[PDB]
């Protein structure tokens, strides 16, 4: 049910994007265990994802959302970073993809911060690093994450000691 | 997959201590994002 749709880097839905991308880098207190270092990313593509059957699922559940919190859907644009994205951008997120034992619970978790997302590309606390070279630093391996329309609603505020 | 704090939609997990870190987010029923854009890319070595 989905497809995907190269944009252009001349088109102003890629520059906005990338734009995102780059400025939410910020440097880790494991100093790029995790991620890698680095401060800025090579942009190879950005690809529009198209599925009509997860996006009436979505806007179905954002509505009732709105409805529930004084008609705001509290909705943001986040990232998210994942070996299992492939899955995701075909079948939808669901529980497969909860972080069981994240700090607020098993649920999804997004960030502001790309950069936090990249610590999760190749698993929890950057897994093993690229299939390729075992490396949580590799600079020549292609990355991929996604960045999500999210409906966060009337959202419990947690301050956590990070 | 839990679930939400009873009333509330979401958790929003507000980095105290590092003021330069920004917020992350979680969400309990997968219905609530929807994966818009995905991007390839490299990290950069710094020079
Ligand atoms: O982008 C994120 C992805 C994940 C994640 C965590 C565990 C998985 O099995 C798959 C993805 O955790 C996170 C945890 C955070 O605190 C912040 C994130 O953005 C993410
Ligand atoms: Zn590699």
């Amino acid at each position: 049910g989905t497809i995907l749709i190269d944009l252009s880097p001349d088109d102003k839905e890629f520059q906005s994007v990338e734009e995102e991308m780059q400025s939410t880098v910020r440097e880790h207190r494991d100093g790029g265990h995790a991620g890698g270092i680095f401060n800025r990313y090579n942009i190879l593509k950005i690809q529009k994802v198209c599925n009509k059957k997860l996006w009436e699922r979505y806007t179905h559940r954002r509505k009732e959302v709105s409805e529930e919190n004084h008609n705001h859907a509290n909705e943001r644009m986040l990232f998210h970073g994942s070996p299992f994205v492939n899955a995701i951008i075909h079948k939808g997120f669901d529980e497969r993809h909860a972080y069981i034992g994240g700090m607020f619970g098993a649920g999804i978790y997004f960030a502001e911060n790309s950069s936090k997302s990249n610590q999760y590309v190749y698993g929890i606390g950057g897994g093993t690093g690229c299939p390729v070279h075992k490396d949580r630093s590799c600079y020549i391996c292609h990355r991929q994450l996604l960045f999500c329309r999210v409906t966060l609603g009337k959202s419990f505020l947690q301050f956590s000691a990070m | 997959m839990a679930h939400s704090p009873p009333g509330h939609h979401s958790v929003t997990g507000r980095p105290s201590v590092n003021g330069l870190a920004l917020a992350e987010y979680v969400i309990y029923r997968g219905e609530q994002a929807y994966p818009e854009y995905l991007i390839t890319y490299q990290i950069m070595r710094p020079e």
